[PDB]
This record gives C-alpha cells, structure tokens and sequence, in this order.
C-alpha cells in the first residue's frame, strides 16, 4: 500500500527539521547571525511537511475528490505558494550572502549582527506574502449547489495570468541571481591560480545548486508550457504535474541535511539526539 | 666563601625540616575520621548579571553584602546592586588591560590595576554626581596582580616584579616594601585583625608577612608548580592555596607545615580562585574545566559541583554574611548562587 | 515598586544603552600583537609597560600592541583573541638563531594560542646578503645540514640575485616553515615574509594576511567546511 | 656574593620559631568549625522567607 | 553647585510667562529636576517634575493642562512655561535637583527662587513653640497612611527654612543624616508617626521645619512648625 511507503517521506521531514532547531537552540556555539537565517528556512520546510503534505496524501488516497470541509480549499493554496516561495528566496539570500563573505571578507565580518538577520527575514517573508496573496482574493467558486468536491486545483482559464507572472517572481528571477552568483563566486575562490579548504567549499556549492536545479525546474517548466502552449495535449501534461510536485515537496526533507551536516558541530549535536 | 655559606644554608634547611618533622604526631585525616559528613549540597543560580561585552577578570563583594564591583577586558568597571540587578555606576578605564579590583571597607572608594603598572583609586561618593580618579599610585616595575584595601588611607599591592608594597593614599608613596619571592607574585590575602597577610607567587611557595615590622615570618613550600590563588581562614590561624597542578592545600601557621590536600584523578586542569565559607567547613574552588567545586575542609571529599558557565571560570567570592556566592567567568556573565 | 526604584531602573536602562553603543563602536578595529626576542628592529616594521600603535589601510584600522622579562606565559593569556601575532627575527646573525627557533617553538605550541595565526618577518636581508657574499662566516659551522641541502630548483628566485643568497634564505625559511607545520595542523597557519631595513610597503602584507585569515574564518562559520 | 649572608640570616630568623603539635591545631580548627555551624547559611539551607535572593 | 532662577513680575490674569533655571557646577544631565512653589504666607506646594533623559514627566492636578516642562542639556537649563495665569498662581518658585540610585540623597540642593504675582495628607499639629539655647526640642509629624514599603524603606524627608533663605535638606528616609549637617539632629519614628530631635539647640536653628513624603506622587508637604526664641 502506498500510504505506508509514503509516510516514510513525511516522518524524516519533521524529524530533521525539529533536530536542526533543537541543535541551534540548545548548543551555544552555533548562535550567530548567519545561523539565525537558517532557522527561518528550517521552519518554512517543517510547515510544508506538517500541513501541506498529509492533505496531498488524503487527496490521493480517496478519490482525488476534496474530502475536507469545503471552506479549507482556498486556504491551502496560498499556504503552499507562500511556503515554497519562502524556501526558494531563502536559498537565494544564502547564496548572495555567501558571495559577499568571500569577495569582501573583512567588511562582511564587520556589518553582521542580529538586526541584519531580522531585516533579511522580514524582506523574504514580505516578498513571499506579496506573491501568494492574490490566490484567496480571486477564490475558487462552485457551480453545483451541493459541492461533492470543488476539484481543488488551479485552472488555466481562471488562473492564467498568475501562472505566468507568478512563476517569473517565484522561480525565474531567483534563478537568474543564483546563476550569476555561482559563476562569480567559484571565480573568486579560484584565486590559488590533500584538498584545500577553498576546494571543499567549491564542491559543497555544487551539491546544493544541482539539487536545487533538479527538484523545481520540472514543475515550473511544465507550468509555463501548459500556460503558453495551446496545442499540447493537456491530459498528459496533468499526469506530469502530479509526480513532479512531489519531487518539489521532498526537497524540504533534504534542505536540513545538506545545509547543516557539513559542519562537525552540527553532526555532534545530532548525535545523542541533542 | 660562597661554598661555606651554601653549606650553612643547606644545613639550616635540614634543621628546619627536622624541626617540622618532630612536630608531626597525628594527621588531620585521622583526627577528623569520626566526623559526620556534610552530605551533598546543591546550589542553584538566582541572579545572572549581564551587560559586560568581554571576559570578566575579577570581582569583589561589598561590606554591606548587597553591592559588588566587576572588571572586564572591555575597559569598564561596573558596580552591581545584587538584589535588583540594577547598575549603579559605570566607570571607563584608561587602560583596557585589568587584572584585579577592590572595594573599600567604608564603601566610598574603589581600586583597579593591570598591565600599566599603576594602581588607580576612584572616589565614589562626592558632589556633582560623578566618579572621578582620586589617586594614581606608581612605582612598580611589573604588572599588578592583586590589591586589598587596609583602610581609607592605606592599601596593599603585589606586582609581577617579585615584590609587594604598602601605599599611603594621601601622600602617594610607598612606606614598606616586601621583597622575598623569586617568581611572579600572583595572589595576596589579608587577615581579620589587619596585622598579617599571606602572599602566593610563581616560585611554588607562600610567605607570611608582618604589616608593621615588614619582615617575613614563615615560608611554605609544598607545591609542584606555581600557585594561582590564596585565601585566609576566618579563624586567622590557617590558609588555603590552589595551584595549576590540579591541587589545593591547607597550611597551618602555628605548626608551620601542611595539613591536608585536595585533589582527584579526574581533574587535570588548573585552579584559578579559592574561597572559604563562614564557618570554614566549605572550600570553594574555580577550575579551568568550566566548573566550580565544593570541598569539605575537614575531610577532603567533594560535596558539590557548580556548572553554569561555558568558558573559563575567573573570579569567585563569598558574601560576608555567607548568604550567596558570586562567580564570574570568561563568557562575559557573572552569576550569584544560593 | 516605589518611585525611586523606577528611577533607578530607568538609570540602569540608560547605562545599558550607553554600554551597548560603546561596544558596537569599539568592534570595528583589528588587533595585532607584535613581539620579538631582540635585535630584530620590530619598532621600525611599520613606519606609521604597554606600547600602542595606530595604522589604517584601505579604510581598515589596525591597533598593534608591544609589551615591554623571561617568562611571558603569565601575561600572554590576555592576548587570546587578537587577530594575529607578528613575530620578527633578524636573520643577519647565526649565534642567536637557535634561541629564536626555540622561542617560536614555545609561542607556536602555547595552550592559549591554539587558534591564533602568526605572521613571520625575517628582517635584515641586506646584511645577510652582504655577509654571505663576503665569505667570512659559514652556516655549516652552526647548522651541519646546510652542506647537504637541496637547491631551490623548482621554486622561482627573485629577479636578480646571487644563487647563494637564495639558498641561504630558502634554508632559513624552510627551517621556520617545518617547525611551524610540525604541530597546530590547520587550526593556525604561518605566513613568512622577507623584509629589509628600509621597506616602503609593509602594512599591505599584514592587510592581505588578515584578509586571508578572516576569509578562512568565514568559510568555517558559513557551514561550508 | 653578598646575598648568601642575607639568605642565611633570614633562614636563622625562621629557624627559631615556637611550634605546636599538629593534633592541637587540628582540634582547635575543628572546634572553631563546629562552634559556628548554626550560623552558616551555605552549610544548611535557610527558609525561603529569610532568603534575600 | 549653583542654580539661578529668572523670570517674574506683575502679570495680568490670562497671560503667559516663561521661567528659567540655569545650573552651573555639577553634571546637569545626570539629575532629575523639580519645580516647587511657596505661597506668600503659606507652606510649600509641589508643582512639577522632569526626569533625566526626558522619559518621565509629572504634573500637579492644580496646574495640569496649562503648565509645560522642558530641559536643555547642552545649554544646561530648565524651562517652565505658564499659560492662562490666574490669581492663585502668585507665589515664589524654587528649582530643585534630585538623583535616584541605591544610597542616593534626593532633594539635596535648592535654588534661590523667583517671585510671580497676578492625596496623602501630612499633618503637623504644632504651629509655634518657644525655645531657649541649650535645650532639647522634639517636633512630630503625622501621616494618613503608612509610609513604610515592603523593601524596608520609610520615605520621609525633613527640611529647614531660615528667615530669608531657601530650604535645605536635613534628614532623608527618616533615619539618614545629610552631608554638612551637625550630629545634633536626629530622626526616628514608625508608620504615621515621626519625630525630629535637636539636642543642644543654639542659634541659626530658628525657622520653619517641613516634613515631606516620597512614597507616591503627587508629593505633599506639611503645614510647618515655627521655632522662635
Ligand atoms: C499540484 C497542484 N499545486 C498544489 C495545489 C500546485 O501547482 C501548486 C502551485 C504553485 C504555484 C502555482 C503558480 C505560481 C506559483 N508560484 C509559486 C507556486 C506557484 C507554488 C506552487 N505550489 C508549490 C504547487
């Protein structure tokens, strides 16, 4: 049965995202400015695996027909949009911050404090809210007086100008920065024209970029294709936007493990279960 | 003639050793064998005083058991009201390198010193509502390690040029100099009667001086390395000293020899500060292992561990009425335990 | 809570605000500890009981401390958080070179300096070149291994010099580098440099070394290593 | 050269010092410790009403 | 330590005025300030209070809504602005300094004052008592409610006003003796009953004695006891 096989994707997400928070909170040698921006990312992924993912399993197990009370459909949508956008913009701000700390390292260590973390967190979450809020305004309506299931999905005819410019502000603008920053940072670390410590970092800056550019590109490319192609078959394109979204969802169980365990202190904290 | 003098010195040292050995008939361990142990003590933190932005080097309790003073590497001297955790006074220091601080028994003066080889005395109670530098005593060659007020006009200091001095604050010049040590002097401890004091230095020895006469009376050598902290029994006939050999020792004055040693196989780090309780039954020591230990003075067994600091423990003090213990460390936080 | 207690609390809050402002203002400078045995010209390294020195480069401020008799272990515990330790040694003479090597051993393997980097200056290079060209004294008298020492074939010498000067200076630098890499692993690195009596530029090298050290710290703390 | 005379004189001054047995000093120390046991708040916890902290 | 007050004269009712208090001789920024007033033939009445840093301002109910406080620290000046003056505002105004920490002595210095013309009750039963040199004198002050706090501090203050002179502090917190005061002045008592004792009375001790409370705002004074030869 698929249920027992798929809760082995929900359990690790919660486990890892709680372990990261416990490790940062208790241990006092991991409490600095850049590690305060990582809990903001870790909480956005824990909420994905606790409120977004089980509902998806419920909508798969029964009939693909909404079993929940009929007033929660327009709320889950912007929850998904907001949490995903927050994760993406977190992963972009981390890259830009890493670039700054390498090109101008003295000034990057003199303008770091708790106020900057608050400013960054606020800006990221304001952007995420500003991208997701047009979903419950233009809410989903029902034609049947007694709605057995509203078929809680965004549609092309209704949500057509949002699937185009909502993807250019949630994925395609962050991707442009993450391309000019990976290729201008590996240039600055290659100033040395066993393995050096600027060679272990230049490999940990590729495992994360490749993982990011493997779990979200399918979804957004298929979305833009569905919007801008009027001749493609729409039935097969919908069977494709049902396994690609889960690939994006499982990214939340990967983030707390590739941004955290490359440091020995975090591995030690994870040992003995914090 | 040098060989004859050296031989005479060796013979006299042997005579002193034999005289000390002749006075040892029973040990303190046997006489205190049939004594009820203090059991296990447990102290919890009550107040956490924060505001320092660097390592804390020393602290001193007030005579009213409520106010204290703290010194840190950031260059500030802060007076704390323990009960309400309010800051009464903050004094900026000319030199950021400070190693000791003191509080006047009258409560209207404070003292500071460090690597500038100058002892600065500040006046607390004055008109126009500010703290001003009252005196700057100079004349030492090395850094100052400790300073203790004798009265409102006399102070005692120990420096890193293997010497101690007694200063008259009004005149500003030394009146007595004590020069017996061969290594850096690290700690000094006064006496309740304000007539004698002990000094511990880096030559693995301690000396008992006379304030009026100015001559050394007794010397004690029982350590394998330099000793960092020295205390004084409330009775006035004994003292305790801790070294970086992970060992504390209790020394007598009338018997002129060691009494008891405190050490364990699990401790290998040094000892930074020591202090005594009101009745003398408890000996509190600070270690480099980020922990503080409580020893039974009459039985040499641990009875409690204070563990609340995440850096090196620097300074330890016990209230006059014996109601609280203040510990300051290298994590910019100092705490009160009860 | 009485009115006087409220006023005392307000005074405490103002004191806290001033302390925080002072601490924030005092965090923008770098601190260096300059020390040398003797006869090394450490007082003239930067042209621009505690001696203090200011110098600023590229809008970055450096404060250098020179303390000035045998056992320095007691007062060296204070300098456990400085940016770097600048060790200056005169390579012109060879009678007291072993004392400098022993001093570098003692400083490098200090308990309280396990995470502090050392910038090494090898001063008085002109005197060394003049002495080695004169041919009066010989290194083999003091160091036997100089007779059988591999030439710096792989390395590139500076443009214009006698090979003997290059061999001598490379031997001295190797002697210091080997003792540096003997312990400390990658926790702290040493940066050797060659300086003369009158060098126009010396703060730029310290600036570059500090930039590299801070880069390594940033790589360590950004969860990259 | 002349420091040996001072050292031997100081050792002579230290040598002729009246000393008592260890047992008497230990007994006096423990008698003092036991006589002030009831006035030690750290040795025996005080009631919360009388605790200023 | 000097405080000089400026501003005054005959003012028609309904006018506006601005009184100034300039300080010279102490750290003005570390002291809170008070404005007090005295009627031509009556006692002392509290008027207004400004704190250090201008974070707390208190006014009296009689002058609420038409009196304004200000302070300038770089210029070391205190300003009191008066609008809609009436016939009950004719008095002499005093500028007082006070500092608050553990062990401080507020109300330690008083200014000379300037003239202007247009809840807890403290009772002093006696009005005038004849005295002779070298004789002990005891004066009593009563309070409506207890002035003792849970922290152990009893908030009572004593002041002396000589003929043609500003009042000065004598005893603060009912037990402590101020600086520059002879030891022959003593104070004692309990809740709602306090006594000031003078032993070996001599000259320059004649005047009016005032007892003041500092438990809660507004601050209230007593009627005053007069000592005459
Ligand atoms: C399989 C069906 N679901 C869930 C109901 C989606 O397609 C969600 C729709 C999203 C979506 C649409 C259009 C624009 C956008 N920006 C950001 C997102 C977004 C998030 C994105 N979530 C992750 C999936």
């Amino acid at each position: 049965w698929a249920a027992l096989l798929i809760l082995m994707v929900i359990i690790p997400t919660i486990g890892g995202n709680t372990l990261v928070i416990l490790a940062v909170s208790l241990e006092k040698k991991l409490q600095y400015a850049t590690n305060y921006f990582l809990m903001s990312l870790a909480v956005a992924d824990l909420l994905v695996g606790l409120f977004v993912m089980p509902i998806a399993l419920l909508t798969i197990m029964f009939e693909a027909m909404w079993p929940l009370p009929l007033v929660l459909c327009p709320a889950w949508l912007f929850l998904d949009v907001l949490f995903s956008t927050a994760s993406i913009w977190h992963l972009c701000a981390i890259s830009v911050d890493r670039y700054i700390a390498i090109k101008k390292p003295i000034q990057a260590n003199q303008y770091n404090s708790r106020a900057t973390a608050f400013i960054k967190i606020t800006v990221v979450w304001l952007i995420s809210i500003g991208i997701a809020i047009p979903v419950p305004i233009k809410g989903i309506e029902t034609d049947v007086d007694n709605p057995n299931n509203i078929t809680c999905v965004l549609t092309k005819e209704r949500f057509g100008d949002f699937m185009l410019f909502g993807s250019l502000a949630a994925f395609f603008t962050p991707l442009a920065i993450m391309i000019v920053t990976y290729f201008l940072t590996i240039h600055a670390l290659q100033k040395k024209a066993t393995i050096s410590n600027e060679q272990r970092a230049s490999k940990v800056l590729g495992i994360v970029f490749f993982l990011f550019l493997l779990m979200w590109c399918p979804f957004f490319i298929t979305n833009i294709t569905l919007v801008l192609c009027d001749s493609c078959n729409q039935t097969t394109l919908q069977m494709l936007l049902e396994i690609f979204v889960w690939i994006g969802y499982v990214s939340s169980g990967v983030n707390p493990l590739v941004y955290t365990l490359f440091n020995k202190t975090f591995r030690d904290a994870f040992g003995r279960y914090i | 003639e040098l060989d004859q003098l050296r031989q005479e010195a060796e013979q006299l040292k042997n005579q002193i050793r034999d005289a000390r050995k002749a006075c040892a008939d029973a040990t303190l361990s046997q006489i205190t064998n049939n004594i009820d142990p203090v059991g296990r003590i447990q102290m919890r933190t009550r107040r956490t005083l924060r505001g320092h932005l660097a390592k804390i080097y020393a602290m001193h309790w007030g005579t009213d058991s409520r106010l204290l003073v703290s010194a840190s590497q950031d260059g500030k001297l802060i007076i704390w009201d323990s009960y309400t955790t309010n800051k009464v006074h903050a004094i900026p220091l000319r030199s950021s390198w400070v190693m000791t601080c003191a509080y006047a028994p009258s409560g209207n003066y404070v003292a500071c010193g460090g690597l500038d080889n100058i002892c600065s005395i500040y006046n607390l109670k004055t008109r126009e509502g500010n703290v001003r530098v009252s005196r700057e005593l100079a004349g030492h060659t090395g850094y100052l390690s400790c300073c203790r007020f004798l009265d409102d006009n006399q102070i005692v200091t120990s420096s890193g040029d293997t010497t101690c001095a007694l200063w008259d604050i009004e005149t500003g010049q030394q009146t007595t100099t004590f020069t017996g040590h061969t290594g850096d002097v690290m700690s000094l401890s006064l006496a309740p009667d304000t007539r004698l004091f002990v000094s511990g230095a880096c030559d693995a020895s301690a000396k008992l001086w006379d304030v009026r006469e100015g001559m050394c009376r007794q010397t004690f050598t029982g350590h394998e390395s330099d000793i960092n902290a020295i205390c004084f029994f409330p009775n006035g006939n004994a003292f305790a000293t801790g070294s970086d050999d992970a060992t504390c020792r209790l020394f007598d004055l009338r018997a002129d020899q060691e009494l008891m040693t405190y050490s364990h196989d699990n401790i290998i780090c040094g000892i930074t500060s020591v202090s005594f309780s009101k009745s003398g039954r408890l000996l509190l020591a600070g270690y480099d292992d980020f922990n503080c230990n409580v020893w039974d003075a009459l039985k040499a067994d641990r009875a409690g561990v204070l563990a609340g600091h995440d850096n090196r423990v620097s300074c330890l003090g016990v209230t006059d009425d014996g109601m609280a213990v203040a510990t300051g460390s290298w994590d910019s936080f100092l705490k009160i335990w009860n | 809570v009485s009115a006087e207690d409220k006023a005392a609390a307000e005074r405490s809050k103002m004191i806290d605000k001033n302390l925080r402002e002072d601490g924030e203002k005092a965090r923008r400078t770098l601190r260096l500890l300059l020390l040398g045995a003797d006869n090394s010209g450490k007082s003239t390294i930067v042209k621009q009981g505690i001696f203090e020195t200011k110098f600023q480069v590229d809008k970055v401020n450096f404060h250098m401390f020179d303390v000035g008799r045998d056992e320095r272990r007691k007062w060296i515990q204070c300098f456990n958080d400085v940016t770097a330790i600048i060790f200056v040694v005169d390579s012109s003479d060879y009678n007291r070179l072993q004392e400098a090597l022993n001093d570098f051993k003692s400083i490098w393997n200090n308990r309280w300096l396990r995470t502090i980097s050392v910038i090494l200056f090898l001063n008085k290079q002109d005197l060394l070149a003049e002495k080695v060209l004169a041919g009066k004294s010989k290194i083999e008298d003091y160091f036997p291994e100089f007779a059988r020492y591999t030439t710096p074939e792989d390395a590139t010498p500076e443009p214009g010099e006698d090979p003997r000067v290059t061999r001598a200076k490379y031997f001295i630098r190797k002697e210091f580098v080997d003792i540096s890499t003997a312990s400390g692993d990658g926790r702290h690195i040493c940066y050797p440099h060659f300086t003369c009596a009158v060098d126009t530029e010396n703060a730029r090298r310290i600036f570059n070394d500090c930039k590299d050290i801070i880069l390594q710290m940033n790589l360590r703390e950004y969860n990259l290593v | 050269i002349a420091q040996a005379r001072k050292l031997v004189e100081q050792l002579k001054m230290e040598a002729n010092i009246d000393r008592i047995k260890v047992s008497k000093a230990a007994a006096d120390l423990m008698a003092y410790c036991e006589a002030h046991a009831k006035e030690d708040p750290l040795l025996t916890p005080v009631p919360a009403s009388e605790n200023p902290f | 330590v000097q405080l000089v007050e400026s501003g005054g004269g005959l003012v028609q009712p309904g006018g506006s005025r601005k009184l100034s208090c300039s300080a010279s001789g102490f750290a003005f920024s570390s002291f809170g300030m008070h404005w007090v007033r005295q009627a031509p033939e009556k006692g002392l009445e509290w008027v207004a209070y400004i704190s250090s840093g201008s974070g707390t301002i208190y006014y009296a109910d009689t002058v609420k809504g038409r009196f304004t406080i200000s302070r300038d620290d770089p210029k070391n000046t205190l300003f009191l602005q008066m609008t809609s003056l009436r016939s009950e505002d004719t008095a002499m105004y005093y500028c007082v300094r006070s500092i608050y920490y553990y062990g401080s002595s507020p109300f330690d210095f008083w200014g000379q004052g300037t003239t202007l013309t247009v809840d807890i009750v403290m009772t002093q039963a006696t009005s005038s008592v004849p005295v002779t040199p070298g004789e002990s004198v005891s004066i009593s002050c009563r309070s409506s409610k207890s002035l003792l706090h849970s922290n152990g501090n009893t908030y009572l203050y004593w002041f002396l006003q000589r003929p043609g002179q500003s009042p000065q502090l004598l005893i603060y917190r009912m037990s402590n003796l101020a600086s520059g005061v002879p030891d022959r002045f003593s104070g004692s008592g309990s809740g709602t009953a306090f006594t000031l004792t003078i032993s070996r009375l001599e000259a320059e001790d004649v005047g009016v004695y005032y007892c003041m409370q500092h438990l809660e705002y507004p601050l209230t004074f007593g009627a005053g006891t007069k000592l005459e030869l």
